[PDB]
Order: structure tokens, then C-alpha cells, then sequence
RNA sequence: GGAAUACUGCCAGCUGGGACUGAGGACUGCGACGUAAGUCAAGGAUGCUGGCAUAAUGGUUAUAUGCCGCCCGUCUUGAAACACGGACCAAGGAGUCUAACGUCUAUGCGAGUGUUUGGGUGUAAAACCCAUACGCGUAGGUUGGGGCCUCGCAAGAGGUGCACAAUCGACCGUGAGUAAGAGCAUAGCUGUUGGGAGUUCCUGCCGAAGUAGAGUUAAGGUGCCGGAAUACACGCUCAUCAGAGGCGCUCAAGCGUGUUACCUAUACUCUACCGUCAGGGUUGAUAUGAUGCCCUGACGAGUAGGCAGGCGUGGAGGUCAGUGACGAAGCCUAGACCGUAAGGUCGGGUCGAACGGCCUCUAGUGCAGAUCUUGGUG
């Protein structure tokens, strides 16, 4: 009946993508590349 | 929901004539309210027998005023019927305040002389409690004037106007204006 | 698997640039194989030649937009409609946000919202796509089934940009100082404001 | 022939039909439980049918079956509902056993309303008798 | 300027502020078609009815418990 | 079942709205002085003691200092000032929401006065009312 | 093309109701095909003569199939020998009906065919030549 | 050498303040977490607190006081005004029936079809029925192919093949071909040719060359009327031709050139609503006309052109065991209700004897202006 935007509602975000849960714990988005 | 039975009305009337209590009066009045509101609207009571309904109407209009008077006997003062001061009167006053607009609905739904006379008499024995209210005393005098205004039977009009005189000449203060 | 692939690909491109610079040899990126197009102009005062092209690109109203595969055939179509559209290379983040927020699926020509993986599965399992992110991968790359997945997506309906259009006057080409035209990576700035 | 009869009655002159301002239609048929011209409603349309209808003080139940479609004089079987409301509903359900839910529900509702009307017309016409 | 966009909602269409759809009534038999639909419908006595019939219609309507939209019309004014 | 259902009863759909404990604004902390913006004691400075389960903050004048008794106040109708008092002296467990449906106030007031004495001029601050003078712009005003 | 027959015939509407229900509730495409055929106009319902029925049955393996004609069937005196089959169609001319009955065949309305073959099993639809 | 910062970019990173929406009404689904049981922010708002009426208030009407306007038409902006015209009243006020061919749709029959050319019959033009003629009709190979059969869970494997097409040919007489025909009649709508031969009741729809709330934005604009900076930064110009809706402006409220901020529309996004379209669900029967009910989605500018649906006016048949001196029809009604609207219902007034509603077929919606004419008045 109504559209729930994934970006603002975590439940539907996990429903669309399960790996988002794990990625949030891993924080790969803020991952550090090696200084090398 | 309790169902009206010819047994239950008989018991209520049975204990009305001897040692009534405020609980009984509220029960009777609530049943009366359902009875009069059947066509026009939660309710504790259900009505299914025409005998029980007719008996309820009879005992209510002809004797609930009697029990009300017996519990809280008014005293004639300077020609006016006035209630005394006391707690029991106040409890009964709220009870008549819970009967008044059922009488009003009956008044608005008068269609013949004898029903008018019965409703007006039962209303007559309940003035001294309803003089304390103005949503009721106004609508009372507004309704019976409505009956006095719209009836096509000269006897019904005579009854309404005789009621207006008898009640008005007694009190003259709240109603006459 | 896709997340690791994306991270490795980005790191590989960056490392290739750094290595080429260290060796002293220039590095040239592969030409982008995907573009995103958005409608800028009203239907009126449009000749037939661009009008027919706009229908093919699934753009029927102003501010609508779609993804387009980059080829010699498709590039000339964009050249035909250069005045009336603004297009550029879409980054992964913009495609993700578009697909999650404004994503709509064509199910019997009825623009069904993509609120569950099952909806996408029932349509696209034949092509080996079972989730929204699988579709996003097929879009961000040029997969063997890119045409079908892209056609499944309804044309995106975008609001006017929140911050604004930038330049005071839109109807000039991007270098000349107007909204429409090929703006390449900066499309990402625009679309995010619109979405 | 019930479907043919209904279709003629629908797209031609249902004389008892009244077209209300809203567009809803009302069959004037006294036997009609639901006074709305529909497939399930016109006693004319449907061979199997039932109604609560008041005669004098009594609230009788009228039954209609395809067997008596001929001989319309004797078509409607007359059953006396007991004055006790609970017994009346029990009798209605019993007689309408294995009977489509529409007519049963509408029949029960009509019995309730007719009982209330009988009570309230007793109210309006209370007299000194008894 | 009138146009279709101004159209009222179906659930609220053809509804008086009392919440009752108006239905024209000529005689007692037509009144009785509104026996149970007291919540959905309210009766309206036709303009051409004589005064003698209107009181009968009003009495039967009160007995049935059906709201009349125009009582005290031709029995009272305004 | 004494009446068959006239018309029908439309059951309400199940509601997925569970009540949860309130998350109060950061400034409100126990032992924080407050300004009341409405009611009998509008513009009167009071102390904050604890947050009740029904989301009504509990406040004491103290009645000794300023004549404001123990009372429930809505959080949104209150400003929180940056000055604090230590509330550890007063225990404030017994009285609760249902209790609200003199001696206790005296017990609370003794403990709260004990902490009030240490800070200079605080009793005078709590005694006096607050109001907006001409030329006072709330948005700059640090409370 | 059409969504319902332009004709106001009660019985055709009843048949259309039955067949649209079956097509909705049956997986077999036969009901869908006949439903779409029922809407057609007279020009788009050319008569299929008993002659064509004879040819359709002479095709190998179709001898025992139930021939279906959404429309009318007309007689053809050109033939002397006609095989027995249970043709089904909307209408049957007196000559065609007599030919079918005489040869041991029989003619049924489309409702009777639906009762026989709700999924159109072993059916053979035919359509007349719409040259003009 | 060591880095930091700036910029660009990402985060399925936190946390705060706002505003509009609360659509849906037994459950079903994707989920999330829970040892588990169960719970939840997961297919559209629920909970707590307080008050809840002679009130809150709402309507009508009348004076006095002052301000503005103030012959009429047109015109005008957004609006009075302003720019342009005006003997006076009452009327009347710019051509007709009918034919030929053809497309489509519905019905009846069907290698047929049409009767009425006549007669019979007739509660009598009628209705029912017979012939009597003539009119227009008749006189295969293979591939694909909707469909149906077998195997297969399915994709497919096949088998068989309507219409029709494709080419391949035979025969009749090189096509309109045959080798297994469809037409006739009636009615509706309607194209063209024709025989003397201004606008167009309301709404909607399709198409060459929409309503309401919130936000964003183009074109524009931010001295006041008027909602927005009399903001910034440059180059200029005040010329007796300065220079731009009204008032007004001159270090501009005039230009060109850049910067942000801000105002807001038939534009864009979301929601709700109303319409058209499309795709759907629903019968060992629906809690309301399967032409019903319900679900889902898309669109609403549109010139030329075309189509549909409603309102109103009469005619006829049928019907409401309709309405009526206790007041029918007609007319008015700055009253109430309904419909987006054409209008409808009621109330009142008027009226004072009969008429209306509804199903069908048949006719049939309000204005403009000119030549002037007549009477009457100067
Ligand atoms: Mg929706
Ligand atoms: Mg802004
Ligand atoms: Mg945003
Ligand atoms: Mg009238
Ligand atoms: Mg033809
Ligand atoms: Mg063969
Ligand atoms: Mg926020
Ligand atoms: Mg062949
Ligand atoms: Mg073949
Ligand atoms: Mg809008
Ligand atoms: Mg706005
Ligand atoms: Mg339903
Ligand atoms: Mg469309
Ligand atoms: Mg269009
Ligand atoms: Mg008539
Ligand atoms: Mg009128
Ligand atoms: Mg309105
Ligand atoms: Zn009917």
C-alpha cells in the first residue's frame, strides 16, 4: 500500500539485502586501505 | 448483556413496592433508556418480549415516580413542591436526571391523548428534581409546548395546557419566563 | 562476492595509475561502457528527428532518466538529442541510491515497485538475477543480460534538484555554461540532488 | 431460467424498481428482504428465497422454493416465529439450515428490525389498558 | 471553473451533513422499502403530497425509526 | 448474543505501534535548574529531580525557597539552564506516578537545601521569577 | 480487439460469461481462444460448411476429434458420404443439422462442449474463409 | 625530510530541530531479532494526559459616524480608474423536402434469401396467413500457422494441423482461378455525390500540423501596491531626444557583466482524491445489479479534426393498485440539501384543477449582430 524507502528504514533495507547487516558490522565503507 | 425477561421485570417491580434501593432504580432507568432508544441509536440490557417491554413501560411511568417520592419525600412550601437537603436526595436527583430525557423522547413521540396524559403525569411527579436542571426543564417546557403546538386532538392540547398551568402556577420562577 | 569484486576493481585501477606514473608511462582508463541520461526539455518545440529518438530511450517526460549502454550506435542517438537531455557516467553509489529509492520494475507493463527480492526473482530468475543487488551489478557492468535487466527497470522519475541547477540558465551546452549536455562524472552530483 | 429472468429484469423494466438519486435501486417487492434490486435480492429473480414479514402482531417467515414456482397462489409457505427472540432465531436457523448465508443473514437482520419496530410501535401507542 | 478533478470521493458522495442519503418517498409502501436502512438512508416526502397523507407518513416513519429530511413542511413553514 | 448484529462491526486492523520509553533531551539531567513556561508557576525557577514512567518530569521548588511544591511538569513546556545542583543527597525513590493520583516534601527539601547552600546566591536565583525584558532575543540568549 | 460482444443477445452473453470464467479458471488456452472468438462480428465469423468439417476430419488422427466452430454451420449438397462426428457450434442450419443427425453425428451448443471438454481435450477448432 | 590542511569522493556513520501526510480496517507476505517462548520500527497511527458546554461560539437585522466611489457602453490591468464612443421607450428581425452508391455494427435465415404483385382472414389502416413472380446468389507438394494429442516437473521432443500467407506446381481457361461456395433481407450509425440544393446546454475522451497538502524548480522577479536582499562585486550613463502596469526611481528602482541568498507557477517528486485507459481477482455462488464488487498500474496540456457520457424540452406505448381542495399543473424564490457542472430534490411564495416519476422508441437545449420596419415619444 505504501513504499518504505530502504535508505531511511533499516528493516526493509535488511529485507532487500541481507549482506547489509554484515557490512554494517564490518564497516567496509570506512575501511582503511594499507598505507604501503 | 442481560436480556429482559418477563421474570426480571416482575422481580424489579416485586422489590419496587417494598424496600427499593438506588441500584434497582439505576437498573430500571437504564433498561428504560434502552427501551426508548431502540430505534434511534454498549447497552447493558436487551429487550425481546413485548410483554416485558410493556410491563417495564407501565411500571416505570406509573410507579418509578412513586418510589422516587417515597425515597425522597418532597415537602409543600408556600404552595410549591420542594425537595429537602440531604445526600439521599442528591443521589435520587441524579437518577431522575437519568430518567428525564427518556420522558422527553416519549413527549416528542406522543401520538394520542392517553399516552400524553400518562407521560405528562409521570413527568409531573418528577418536576422537583428536574427544576434543578435547565437542559431538561427548558426542553421539557419546549417539548410539551411542541405537543401543545402540533397535536391535532383538542383533548391532547387541553392536557398539555392543563399541565402547563398546573406546573407553572406551583413554581413560577424557573419555568414562567 | 560483488562487494569484494568492486573493492578490488577500484584498488586495481588506482594501483595501475600509480604504477604507470612510477614507471613514467601514462595510464589510460578504459572508456566507460555505461551512461545515464536525463530529460531536460519540454515536449513542445521539438523536431521529429529528436522526438522519435527520445521515444526509443524510454524518456517521455521532463526530468525522467534511464541508463544506456555505450556503443557506436547508441552514442549517435545521444548526439541527436544533445540539446534536450543531460547525461554522464554514473558512479556505483548513484546507481545504488537510484535503484533502492526510485527503482520500479515492469511486470506486465504495470510499473511494480521493487520492495522485495521475490518480485525481482519472479521476473528475472530466467536470466540468473535473484536480488536487487544482482540487478545493480548487471547495471554497473555491461553483463550478458544488461538489455533485459535495464528494460525491466521502469524509467526513473526524478524530482528537480534540491540544491538547484547550478548555472542560472540551463539551455546551453555544458562547456558553454548550461545544464544540458555530456557532463560525465558530474552527473553524479546532479542526480543525487534530484533523487 | 432464473438467469434469463434476472437479466431481463435487470436490463428491462423491473416495475417494482425505484431508482434512487445516488443511483442505487430499490425493489418495492413486499416479500423482498433487502430492498435493493440485485441478483440475490429480487424474489422474482431467484427461485430459492425467504423473508421475515409482519402480519398483525406476528412476524411470520415466508419460504419460496423452485418446486412451487408453478402455482404461485400456494408458493409462499407461512411459518410462525415464536415470540421469544432466541427461539425465533433458532427456528430461523433451523428452517434455513443448509441454506445460502446471504438469505439467512438478511432474514435474521430483518427479524431483529421488525421486532424492534413492533416494540416501538407498542411504545408509541401505549394506552391506559392494562 | 467546473471540471472532473473537483469530483467528490465516492464514499462521501451523495451524502447530507447528517450522513444520510436522501430518498424520495410518496406513500407508506415506498416508505417501508427503507425499513432497516435507517443508518444509510433518510426519507424525503415529495412536494406533491397532501397534508393529510404527510402526517400518516410521519407517524409510520417514526414507528419504523427512519429519519425524515423535511418534516414540519406544509404542517409548519420553514 | 441477545441481539443479532444490526448491519456489521468492522474490526480494526491490528496496529504495529508499540509504545517505547521516551528519549529525553540531552540538557535535562537530574539536578538541573528549570524554567516553567506555563501553568500556575510560569516563569518560576525550579529544580529537577527525576523522570517518571509516564513522561512527566518531577520538580521541587523547593517550597521552602520559592513556595513551589512537588509537582509533575511536561518536558516540552520547560527550559533547562546550564547550572546544576547535586541530587545525590536526596534519594527520590518512593513517590511515583500512582502516588500523585507535606512530610515527603519536607524530607526532600531538607536534602535539596543542604546542597543548595554550597553554591553562592542559588537560593536567591530560585526564589525570583524569570521574564523577557525589552531587547532580549531568546535565540542568542544562552540559558 | 473487443472486450465483449457488441451483440445484445442474452444467450450469447451467457455463453461469454461461462467461457470467460473457464478461461480465467482453466489453464487450457482453448477456453481463451473460444472466448475471443465469441466477441467477433458477423464478418469475422464466416460460415463453416459441413464440407469443411468433412475435410477437417479426413486429416490423419483427427477422425475422433470434436470439431468446434465458433459460429454457424451450413449444409453443402455437393457431398453424399459424410462421416459421423459430434460437431459443436453456435448455430446449425436445418440442412446441416439434418446431415449431422442422418450420418449418426450429433450437434451440441458450446455450453455442452464446455461440460464435455472444460480444457478442450481432443477438440479441433475451424474457421471459415473470410475472403469478403 | 616530515607531514598537516584544502578540495573531490564514499559510508547499508551517529545524533538534533522543523513542516505536511495518519490514506488502509479479522488474519495471510517479505522480514528482523529472540536459546526458546515470543516480541518488533517488518504489506498505511497507535498510546498517555487534560477539559468537554446554557458554553466555544455562529447567524440575521437596525441605526449613527466618517472614508471612497458616483451618467451609460466599450476598454483596461489583476482591479476600480484610465484611454476610446453613446436622441429616448416598446417590440418584430439573415430560404424548404428528397435521391444515388458505399464502409461498419446488430438481428433472421442460409445455396439460398426477399413476400405482399394479389387474395383470404380480421373486437378491422392494423394484426395473422397463402400464393404469385421476379431481384440478387450457387453451379493438390511443402513451410509457417492459432489450436488439440503423447512424452516431459519445466524448457523442449515431437504428432496433427483452422483462417491465411509463402513459394512449388497440375487442370480449367494465365487468372480473382478451379481441385469442398456465402449471400439475401431488415434496422442503426455513417462516408461521398448530390438535386434551387456569427456562436452553439454541461462534462469527458482521442488526437495531426484534473482537484488538495508538502517540497523542489524553469521562465522571471526581490522600492511599495506584492511574496522575495533598498544584497554583494565590477565596468559604465545621467543626453535639450536621459533612461523603465501604476505610484514612483537618477552613487538608480537605468544599463551590460559575475556572485550568492530569497519569492513561486497548468512545470518536476511523494501522498490522498476525481476521471479515461489498460492488466487482473472473484460461482458445487457473493453478505449489493458478474453490465456487480474488489486489486494493481499508467495517464489528465493539448491547436486542426474526430468520439463518448450526462442535464434539460416535447410526442407516443407500458408501468408506479402514483400524486390531488387536508390544494394538482404552471411561475417565482439572494432559502436548505445534493451533483465538478448542465441541473435535481425539498421548504416557502404564487397559483386553484387536475398532473407527475419511472423503462422503451421518436422529436429536441442558449445567445450575438445588421438592413431596417412599425407604434410611441422629443
Ligand atoms: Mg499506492
Ligand atoms: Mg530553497
Ligand atoms: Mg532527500
Ligand atoms: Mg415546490
Ligand atoms: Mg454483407
Ligand atoms: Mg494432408
Ligand atoms: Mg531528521
Ligand atoms: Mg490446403
Ligand atoms: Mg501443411
Ligand atoms: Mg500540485
Ligand atoms: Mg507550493
Ligand atoms: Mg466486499
Ligand atoms: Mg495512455
Ligand atoms: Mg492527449
Ligand atoms: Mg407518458
Ligand atoms: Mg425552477
Ligand atoms: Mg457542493
Ligand atoms: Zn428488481
Amino acid at each position: 500500500v505504501l513504499k518504505k524507502n530502504p535508505l531511511k528504514n533499516k528493516q526493509v533495507l535488511l529485507r532487500l539485502n541481507p549482506y547489509a547487516k554484515v557490512f554494517a558490522a564490518e564497516k567496509l565503507g570506512s575501511k582503511k586501505a594499507e598505507k604501503t | 448483556k442481560i436480556e429482559l425477561s418477563l421474570k426480571l421485570v416482575r422481580k424489579w417491580k416485586k422489590q419496587l413496592h417494598d424496600s427499593p434501593s438506588l441500584k434497582l432504580l439505576r437498573n430500571i432507568i437504564s433498561a428504560f433508556k434502552v427501551a426508548v432508544n431502540l430505534n434511534k441509536e454498549d447497552y447493558k440490557y436487551a429487550i425481546t418480549d413485548e410483554k416485558a417491554f410493556h410491563e417495564l413501560m407501565f411500571m416505570v411511568l406509573k410507579d418509578v415516580p412513586q418510589a422516587i417520592q417515597k425515597m425522597a419525600p418532597y415537602k409543600i412550601v408556600k404552595g410549591a413542591r420542594t425537595l429537602p437537603n440531604g445526600g439521599n436526595v442528591s443521589r435520587v436527583s441524579s437518577i431522575v436526571k437519568s430518567h428525564a430525557g427518556s420522558l422527553l423522547i416519549l413527549l416528542n413521540d406522543i401520538t394520542n391523548t392517553e399516552t400524553a396524559a400518562l407521560v405528562l403525569h409521570s413527568v409531573n411527579e418528577l418536576m422537583p428534581y428536574l427544576l434543578s436542571y435547565r437542559r431538561i426543564l427548558k426542553e421539557l417546557i419546549k417539548s410539551i409546548v411542541g405537543v401543545w403546538s402540533t397535536t391535532r386532538e383538542l383533548e391532547t392540547q387541553i392536557a398539555s395546557f392543563a399541565f402547563l398551568i398546573n406546573t407553572t402556577k406551583e413554581f413560577k420562577k424557573s419555568m414562567l419566563e | 562476492a560483488y562487494q569484494k569484486e568492486y573493492e578490488t576493481a577500484e584498488r586495481n585501477i588506482i594501483q595501475a595509475k600509480r604504477d604507470a606514473k612510477a614507471a613514467g608511462s601514462y595510464y589510460v582508463e578504459a572508456q566507460h561502457k555505461l551512461v545515464f541520461v536525463v530529460r531536460i526539455k519540454g515536449i513542445n518545440k521539438i523536431p521529429p528527428k529528436p522526438r522519435k529518438v527520445l521515444q526509443l530511450l524510454r524518456l517521455t517526460r521532463i526530468n525522467s532518466g534511464t541508463f544506456v549502454k555505450v556503443t557506436k550506435a547508441t552514442l549517435e542517438l545521444l548526439k541527436l538529442i544533445e540539446p534536450y537531455v543531460a547525461y554522464g557516467y554514473p558512479s556505483y553509489s548513484t546507481i545504488r541510491q537510484l535503484v533502492y529509492k526510485r527503482g520500479f520494475g515492469k511486470i506486465n507493463k504495470q510499473r511494480v515497485p521493487l520492495s522485495d527480492n521475490a518480485i525481482i526473482e519472479a521476473n528475472l530468475g530466467k536470466y540468473g538475477i535473484l536480488s536487487i543487488d544482482d540487478l545493480i551489478h548487471e547495471i554497473i557492468t555491461v553483463g550478458p543480460h544488461f538489455k533485459q535487466a535495464n528494460n525491466f527497470l521502469w524509467p526513473f522519475k526524478l524530482s528537480n534538484p534540491s540544491g538547484g541547477w547550478g548555472v542560472p540558465r540551463k539551455f546551453k551546452h555544458f562547456i558553454q555554461g548550461g545544464s544540458f549536455g555530456n557532463r560525465e562524472e558530474f552527473i553524479n552530483k546532479l542526480v543525487k540532488s534530484m533523487n | 431460467s432464473d438467469e434469463i429472468v434476472w437479466q431481463v429484469i435487470n436490463q428491462s423494466f423491473c416495475s417494482h424498481r425505484i431508482k434512487a438519486p445516488n443511483g442505487q435501486n430499490f425493489c418495492r417487492n413486499e416479500y423482498n428482504v433487502t430492498g435493493l434490486c440485485t441478483r440475490q435480492s429480487c424474489p422474482l429473480a431467484n427461485s430459492k428465497y425467504a423473508t421475515v414479514k409482519c402480519d398483525n402482531g406476528k412476524l411470520y417467515l415466508y419460504m419460496k422454493t423452485p418446486e412451487r414456482a408453478h402455482t404461485p397462489a400456494k408458493l409462499w409457505e407461512r411459518i410462525k416465529l415464536s415470540k421469544n427472540y432466541t427461539k425465533a432465531l433458532q427456528q430461523i436457523d433451523e428452517h434455513l439450515l443448509h441454506w445460502s448465508k446471504f438469505f439467512r443473514h438478511k432474514c435474521k437482520q430483518r427479524f431483529t428490525k421488525l421486532t424492534q419496530v413492533m416494540i416501538t410501535e407498542r411504545r408509541l401507542a401505549l394506552r391506559e389498558e392494562e | 471553473q467546473p471540471k472532473i478533478g473537483y469530483g467528490s470521493n465516492k464514499k462521501t458522495k451523495f451524502l447530507s451533513p447528517s450522513g444520510h442519503k436522501t430518498f424520495l418517498v410518496a406513500n407508506v409502501k415506498d416508505l417501508e422499502t427503507l425499513t432497516m436502512h435507517t443508518k444509510t438512508y433518510a426519507a424525503e416526502i415529495a412536494h406533491n403530497i397532501s397534508a393529510k397523507n404527510r402526517v400518516v407518513i410521519l407517524a409510520r416513519a417514526k414507528a419504523l425509526g427512519i429519519k425524515v429530511t423535511n418534516p414540519k413542511g406544509r404542517l409548519a413553514l420553514e | 448474543p441477545k441481539w443479532y448484529p444490526s448491519e456489521d462491526v468492522a474490526a480494526l486492523k491490528k496496529t504495529r505501534k508499540a509504545a517505547r520509553p521516551q528519549k529525553l533531551r540531552a540538557s535535562l539531567v537530574p539536578g538541573t535548574v528549570l524554567i516553567l513556561l506555563a501553568g500556575r508557576f510560569r516563569g518560576k525557577r525550579v529544580v529537577y529531580l527525576k523522570h517518571l514512567e509516564d513522561n512527566t518530569l518531577l520538580i521541587s521548588g523547593p517550597f521552602k525557597v520559592n513556595g513551589v511544591p512537588l509537582r509533575r511538569v511536561n518536558a516540552r513546556y520547560v527550559i533547562a539552564t546550564s547550572t546544576k545542583v547535586s541530587v545525590e543527597g536526596v534519594n527520590v525513590e518512593k513517590f511515583n506516578v500512582e502516588y500523585f493520583a507535606v512530610e515527603d516534601q519536607k524530607v526532600v527539601d531538607k536534602a535539596l537545601i543542604a546542597e543548595i547552600k554550597k553554591t553562592p546566591l542559588l537560593k536567591q536565583y530560585l526564589s525570583a521569577s524569570f521574564s523577557l525584558k525589552n531587547g532580549d532575543k531568546p535565540h542568542m540568549l544562552k540559558f | 480487439h473487443r472486450t465483449a460482444p457488441k451483440s445484445d443477445n442474452v444467450y450469447l452473453k451467457l455463453l461469454v460469461k461461462l467461457y470467460t470464467f473457464l478461461a480465467r479458471r482453466t489453464d487450457a488456452p482453448f477456453n481463451k481462444v473460444v472466448l475471443k472468438a465469441l466477441f467477433l462480428s458477423k464478418i469475422n465469423r464466416p460460415p463453416v460448411s459441413v464440407s469443411r468439417i468433412a475435410r477437417a476430419l479426413k486429416q490423419e488422427g483427427a477422425a475422433n476429434k470434436t470439431v468446434v466452430v465458433v459460429g454457424t454451420v451450413t449444409d453443402d449438397a455437393r457431398i453424399f458420404e459424410f462421416p459421423k462426428t459430434t460437431v459443436a457450434a453456435l448455430r446449425f442450419t436445418a440442412g446441416a443439422r439434418a446431415k449431422i443427425v442422418k450420418a449418426g453425428g450429433e450437434c451440441i451448443t458450446l455450453d455442452q462442449l464446455a461440460v464435455r471438454a472444460p480444457k478442450g481435450q481432443n477438440t479441433l477448432i475451424l474457421r471459415g474463409p473470410r475472403n469478403s
